[PDB]
């Protein structure tokens, strides 16, 4: 208390001070997109702002006398109209193409730069660009499993050389299924995480769309965009949102979605070359899936997620109670006996509920009768809301 | 008005009136009455009498009662009360005064805030107090030898510091220290050193020394000691402890830091403890961790660079960089462990002489197994293979001291060849080998070559850098008088190399954190022309105030930063801004107060001013990739000024050096793409990926250790000479003097924890690893660890990444759980 006075005189002047600095440097608005003007070129700015010309993008359409010395091309400007321009006398011939987007200008929209494809902004967050805090290490009791995908998923992008060599082909499908909770999307994690190629994750239910034809678009411009990367991995989690079966049920059931998935499978085998995609589906209904669908070629790999045995679910409560603070004696064999048929959720949730009962007694240790207790109320108190009975007729 | 409040306010006038009656029968009681008054209401902390603070005028009455007669018992109560009435006001000499002339019973029978607000006053009054009033502090000694134990008994230790903190007495501190509070008050002392300057400083310290020596708290009095670079010191804490595990632990935690110590043959396990602070078991310990951490396999720099994910002699040099930084310290690699001879042809020109050299960094640590392999090109008859070769003998011996000295041997030979290269080779080898280490015969073998007139400006540079590198924070005298004759001897003209810059930095790695014993060398420095002698000035003076914080210095830099000038005569101004860093690294506080400085000096600064902001920033965030830096740099990889990004790209590799961060990976990624067709842009990425998976993630740069407070001066001579050369990055790193980089090898040390049994084999403990936490002030047992994960002991250690052991089954033999750790059976664990 001594320093009191000292402390908020000083705590002030700091205070004051920092607010005089940021009277001189800047840091205000943020309201328009302003950055720091620690940032400001702003001779830059203007010389750009009169030199660099603003370009309209058009698409261009046909190429009329393109063997002669004046080729004359037919631009599209999107909703402005359509004209017939020539190339800037800085752009090769051969550096437009029929169909492409371009740049042109104002005035004589003389085509100036070839522009990338025309990408949904939706399409485009759809690719991950933080990985997730999952590895291989964190899934336990999936073995043979991790192998199978990881040899198709990352072994060909990590080493293609293995493969080259003996005229070999990779697959290049997996399809992840099981029961809910037995670690699929867990997985596709630990894949995001240890890939080094682009990573896309698409939920089936995001290419669900308003409108007719809308999901196959969405389909053909993620497969474009998967497209413009040497090698690139494309996650379909809960593929049975649009990945279901034909049929026929006399009014238009589910047609638009059958449509999407027929979009799918045809960018995965289709007349033209699929390229460098890896595709990755889960799914805990692989039951409904479309046979044209679940057919090598699209889905080549097909890993079943089984709940785990007595060693699956051993290693599972070792890899979640790894970081508790449990007693010396916790016979975790005896754990993964009492829960036969579990997921590992469940497995995490005994862990978790173990934890809770021993905070709710004020305890700092958890013994191995909290682990029972854990174990009554998860694997037999909340049997009653167990997805796996009902999920294994599925898978 | 309250009824017991309206009866304390006829206590105003009645027990006045029973202390205003002539007979003294009736003061005893009225006096004792209200002494215990007060205390009626200071058996509440909240509660205060109103009614006495409208008793202060009424002093009046009784100034004649507690002055103007006897002091047996008449003004002994009567002065108390004054004195809790003066809490209230300012108490200017009063609150002080009365308790000292009145009763002198115990003092907390007055209350805690009372005796805080005495104590407060007490530092005040000692402030105000001269030489001629020592006959006044006669009871302010009592009166704090009584505050400090009742301060120590409430848990209140740290305002009890403060108190001998403000009367700088906080020598009899250490005698009432209790086995319950030693621990706190020992870290709250400790903490307070970095920001108290000169000689509170080195008071502070021995005082908590001192306390942790009481307590025979042998590791953590050698770190202090450490801290204090007391060499005797060093020496006594060493010997004076008689458990051979708790000196193995300490003699551990030299090698660390770079101290050796030459003990007796009369010293009980002399051999064990010499290996032990020789480090030359480092080598076998690091391959077993590996082995076990499974990261044996050697990396291509294709691997690396994952081209095949991308939508010369420059670059096979960067390549072979690449190479050496991500198999540090590992002796395998398949590019140059295999038939490397087409590998190491394929470089050209000076590239020969960094590849080979990079064949020496796999073998860090490793000397036999490491010369085994550098002896077939030690043979080459191309003149860059052969000193290469060389220098990467003293690359693979740097950090480990062999008694029977294999560096030395083999590169005494070649420091005065008539080939520039080999005697290029040979001084930089000898300094990396025996950096830290002071040896006069290294020493006088390597001096000479400075004065040589065979000897470039390139090669006098090589040697000032070294003969620095071996006598880091000696303050040797040869070395000064040596540098200082090579530096005034040149012409002003041959000063304007910038090789020259380097005979300065070795001066100023001679008094490395040494402080104000700069001030006969900067007298020395005044006769030199200039602008050499600003360059030089300014480099001696930061080097002298490395890793201390003193605001002044930096002040100073900032005066020096502040006049821009329309390069030539402004080549110190990044000089400074690299002295920024180097001062402000030694607290968390100062540095991030700093990286706002930095981001200043790179928005106003001049381009010579700009161009040297990244290095700051890589000195000040080695090893430690935290975002906000990596933006500042990244904001700027893709400068106008080539050697901002060049500078920006370089400190971004080292900032996430070792760190194997995947975000800066995929940054560099990115910019390696970008600077696709800018092959010193290229190499400068290639660069900053290879340190970015320094020893396959196993390897930190970090001169910092024992919990970031503790500075190594090999790493720090080494990181100073690698930046300083990147303030020409155009013609040293960029131009035929890449090997300079290979300064950084100085500064490698593993992020390790590995917990050895008493008889030095590896113990795996289960142990959680979290990002540290200050545990100063807050009382009771507050965790020190937040967002921790559970791993065997086998683990690297983030930058701030603290560890504990999960269990009680094993006592660790110091608190500090970096490095190489001891643990014993736990005798309560299973009781
Ligand atoms: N094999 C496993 N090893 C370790 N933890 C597991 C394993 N399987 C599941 N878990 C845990 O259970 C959680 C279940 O979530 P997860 O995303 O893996 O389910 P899912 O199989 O995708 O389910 P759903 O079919 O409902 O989408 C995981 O987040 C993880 O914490
Ligand atoms: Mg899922």
């Amino acid at each position: 208390s001594t320093y009191s006075r000292q402390i908020k005189q000083v705590e002030d002047d700091i205070q004051q001070l920092l607010k005089k600095i940021n009277e001189l440097t800047g840091i205000k608005e943020s309201d328009t997109g302003l950055a720091p003007p620690a940032l400001w070129d702003l001779a830059a700015d203007k010389q750009t702002l009169q030199s660099e010309q603003p370009l309209q993008v058009a698409r261009c359409t046909k190429i009329i006398n393109a063997d002669s010395e004046d080729p004359k091309y037919i631009i599209n400007v999107k909703q402005f109209a359509k004209f017939v321009v020539d190339l800037s006398d800085q752009v090769a011939p051969t550096d437009i193409e029929e169909g492409m987007r371009v740049g042109v200008d104002r005035n004589k929209y003389q085509i100036h730069i070839p522009l990338p494809p025309k990408i949904d902004p939706t399409v485009t967050m759809m690719q991950v660009e933080e990985k997730p805090d999952v590895t291989y290490s964190d899934v336990g009791g999936c073995k043979e499993q991790i192998e199978k995908l990881r040899e198709v998923v990352e072994t060909p992008l990590l080493h293609p050389e293995r493969f080259v060599n003996l005229g070999i082909e990779p697959p290049k499908g997996v399809l992840l299924f099981g029961p809910p909770g037995t670690g699929k999307t867990l997985c596709a994690r630990a894949v995001a995480n240890r890939t080094d190629a682009c990573f896309i994750r698409v939920i089936g239910s995001e290419l669900v769309q308003k409108y007719v034809g809308e999901g196959a678009r969405m389909v053909r411009e993620l497969f474009e965009m998967a497209r413009t990367k040497k090698a690139c991995l494309i996650f379909f989690d809960e593929i049975d949102a649009i990945g279901g079966a034909r049929f026929d049920d006399g009014a238009g059931g589910d047609n638009e979605v059958q449509r999407t998935m027929l979009e799918l499978i045809n960018q995965l085998d289709g007349f033209d070359p699929r390229g460098n995609i890896k595709v990755l589906m889960a799914t805990n209904r692989p039951d409904t899936l479309d046979p044209a669908l679940m057919r090598p070629g699209r889905l080549d790999r097909k890993i079943e997620f089984s709940l785990p045995d007595l060693e699956g679910r051993t290693h599972i409560f070792k890899i979640h109670a790894r970081s508790m603070s449990v007693e010396r004696d916790i016979r975790f064999e005896l754990l993964a006996r009492l829960c036969p048929n579990s997921t590992g959720a469940e497995i995490r949730s005994v862990c978790t509920e173990a934890g809770m009962f021993a905070i709710r007694a004020r305890r700092k240790i958890a013994t191995e009768k909290d682990f029972l207790e854990a174990v009554n109320k998860v694997i037999k108190s909340y049997a009653k809301f167990s997805a796996t009975p009902r999920y294994m007729t599925y898978n | 008005l309250s009824e017991e409040d309206k009866q304390l306010q006829d206590e105003l006038e009645m027990l006045v009136e029973r202390l205003g009656e002539k007979d003294t029968s009736l003061y005893r009681p009225a006096l004792e009455e209200l002494r215990r008054q007060i205390r009626s209401s200071t058996t509440s902390m909240t509660s205060v009498p109103k009614p006495l603070k409208f008793l202060r005028p009424h002093y009046g009455k009784l100034k004649e009662i507690y002055e103007n007669m006897a002091p047996g018992e008449n003004k002994r109560f009567a002065a108390d009360i004054i004195s809790v009435l003066a809490m209230t006001m300012s108490g200017e000499r009063e609150c002080l005064k009365y308790r000292l002339v009145g009763s002198q019973e115990e003092l907390a029978s007055w209350g805690h805030e009372y005796v805080r607000h005495l104590a407060g006053e007490v530092a005040k009054e000692w402030q105000e107090l001269d030489d001629a009033e020592k006959v006044q502090r006669e009871p302010l000694l009592t009166l704090v030898k009584e505050i400090v134990p009742y301060n120590m008994a409430h848990n209140a230790e740290h305002e009890a510091c403060d108190l001998l903190m403000e009367i700088e007495q906080v020598d009899m501190l250490e005698k009432d220290i209790d086995e319950n509070a030693y621990a706190k008050v020992c870290l709250y002392l400790t903490s307070c050193v970095n920001y108290v300057p000169e000689p509170e400083n080195s008071a502070l310290l021995r005082c908590a020394l001192g306390v942790f020596r009481k307590f025979s708290r042998f590791p953590e009095a050698l770190r202090l000691a450490l801290m204090l670079n007391d060499m005797e010191l060093v020496e006594d804490i060493f010997t004076s402890c008689k458990d051979v595990v708790v000196q193995k632990q300490m003699a551990f935690m030299l090698g660390r830091h770079g101290v050796f110590l030459e003990l007796s043959e009369d010293v009980e396990e002399y051999e064990d403890l010499t290996e032990i602070m020789s480090n030359v078991q480092l080598n076998s310990n690091f391959l077993a961790l590996a082995r076990e951490l499974d990261i044996m396999e050697p990396k291509v720099p294709d691997d690396i660079y994952k081209t095949h994910l991308e939508n010369s002699a420059r670059m096979n040099l960067a390549s072979s960089f690449v190479n050496g930084f991500v198999n540090a310290a590992f002796g395998q690699d398949k590019l140059l462990t295999d038939d490397g001879n087409k590998w190491l042809y394929k470089n050209k020109d000076h590239g020969m002489l960094s590849a080979a050299a990079s064949l020496g960094m796999i073998l860090l640590w490793d000397v036999d197994g490491g010369l085994t392999q550098i002896d077939k090109y030690l043979y080459s008859s191309e003149d860059y293979i052969k000193s290469g070769a060389l220098l990467a003998c003293g690359i693979v011996n740097s950090g480990v001291r062999n008694e029977c000295d294999p560096a030395l041997a083999l590169l005494s030979d070649y420091v005065l060849h008539n080939s520039n290269t080999m005697r290029l080779g040979s001084i930089f080898g000898l300094g990396l080998a025996y950096a830290g280490s002071n040896r006069e015969d290294v020493l006088t073998l390597l001096l000479p070559v400075m004065g040589d007139s065979k000897s470039s400006m390139e090669v006098a540079g090589v040697t000032a850098l070294a003969c620095g590198m071996i006598a880091v924070g000696s303050c040797n005298g040869d070395v000064t008088s040596t540098i200082l004759q090579t530096i005034m001897e040149k012409s002003e003209t041959e000063l304007k190399d910038t090789y020259a810059r380097w005979l300065p930095l070795g001066l100023g790695l001679n008094h490395l954190g040494k402080g104000e014993a700069i001030e006969a060398i900067l007298a020395a420095l005044e006769v030199v022309s200039e602008p050499f002698r600003s360059f030089a000035n300014t480099l001696v003076d930061v080097c002298a105030y490395a890793g201390s914080g003193n605001v002044l210095k930096v002040q100073q830099l900032l005066h020096i930063c502040s006049e821009h000038f329309d390069a030539d005569m402004g080549a110190h101004q990044g000089v400074a801004v690299l002295g920024i860093a180097l001062i402000a690294m030694g607290e968390e506080i100062g540095a991030e107060m700093a990286l706002r400085t930095f981001g200043h000096l790179l928005r106003y600064g001049e381009p010579t001013l700009r161009r040297a902001v990244p290095l700051a920033l890589a000195l000040i965030s080695v090893s430690n990739p935290r975002l906000n830096i990596l933006d500042t740099l990244s904001k700027f990889s893709h400068d106008a000024d080539p050697e901002v990004s060049y500078n920006s790209i370089f400190a971004m590799g080292m900032v996430g050096s070792g760190t194997n961060n995947a975000r800066l990976a995929a940054m560099l990624r990115q910019l390696a793409q970008y600077h696709a067709k800018d092959p010193n842009n290229l190499f400068m990425v290639r660069l900053a990926q290879g340190l970015t998976h320094l020893g396959k993630g196993t390897l930190t740069l970090c001169p910092y250790h024992s919990d970031r407070q503790l500075m190594s001066q090999v790493a720090v001579a080494g990181l100073l000479t690698v930046l300083v050369s990147f303030l020409d990055v155009r013609n040293i790193i960029l131009g035929k003097s890449h090997y300079v980089l290979y300064g950084l090898v100085a500064a490698m040390q593993p992020r390790m924890l590995v917990t050895f049994d008493e008889e030095l084999r590896p113990l795996p403990v289960s142990v959680r690893v979290g990002q540290a936490v200050d545990v100063v002030g807050q009382a009771g047992k507050p965790k020190t660890i937040t967002g921790f994960q559970t791993h065997t002991t086998p683990v690297l250690l983030a930058h701030g990444e603290r560890a504990e052991l999960a269990t009680e089954e094993f006592l660790p033999v110091t608190p500090i759980l970096e490095g190489f750790v001891i643990l014993r059976k736990n005798p309560n664990y299973d009781l």
